[PDB]
């Protein structure tokens, strides 16, 4: 209905200039991207007759 | 209103010395205000500008005199 | 339903002739035209991330 | 304050009709509001600008619908 949209914006750069401790600020920190790296493990699962 | 924009500076207070402190200001400034006279520098602050004033204590285009009594205020040592 | 319709028309050359304050006659400028000429504002916003 | 200009408008009011009038009015005008939205032509006045508003009708940076009706009422016909 157009009553709530959606947007990004980006960051001004007063903020951005200064972004973890610089000129004496202080928490405001830069966010950061980790690969993370788990494991899936699978077993043989057997089968069989007999006559 | 300063009809502008505001910048905010929020500083976070900490503890000086041993029973002390240098308490944490939340402040907004008119950005014709804040470029002229801003102290801020290891303040433990941080700043972001914003149309309409952000925090409650609120400096607007002219007070000057009486901001730039508060902002080296920013280092008012408490007990 | 044709009731009331459209039309563009021009100036009777009694009137047209004089115009503004000829022969006597008043309260009957010309129409003009101007030009404007506003501008707008771009600003850059930052953006930056961690490892 | 409007904090940039004012633009003072002087109009000088004449005899329309019959014991009739357009009314004068001294009036002032926050610049940038001036700048964005004025009417006056044929209005028969004498504008300047000013550091300060220089007449007792003052607009500042925000009014626009009633400055903007305002402007319009320069033209005003009384009886």
């Amino acid at each position: 209905a157009g009553a709530l949209v959606e947007i990004a914006e980006g960051m001004a750069t007063s903020i951005a200039e200064l972004q973890e401790g610089f000129n004496g600020s202080t928490d405001n920190p830069w966010n950061e991207m980790g690969f993370r790296i788990d494991k899936q493990v699978i077993e043989a699962k057997s089968r069989q007759l007999k006559a | 209103a300063s009809a502008r924009g505001y910048v905010n500076i929020k500083t976070f207070e900490q503890k000086l010395d041993g029973n002390k402190k240098i308490e944490g200001k939340e402040v907004s400034v008119a950005f014709p205000l804040y470029s002229d006279v801003h102290k801020i520098s290891g303040a433990h602050y941080q700043t972001f500008p914003s149309e309409k004033a952000a925090y409650s204590t609120v400096y607007e285009e002219n007070q000057r005199t009486e901001w730039i009594a508060a902002n080296e205020d920013l280092w008012k040592v408490t007990g």
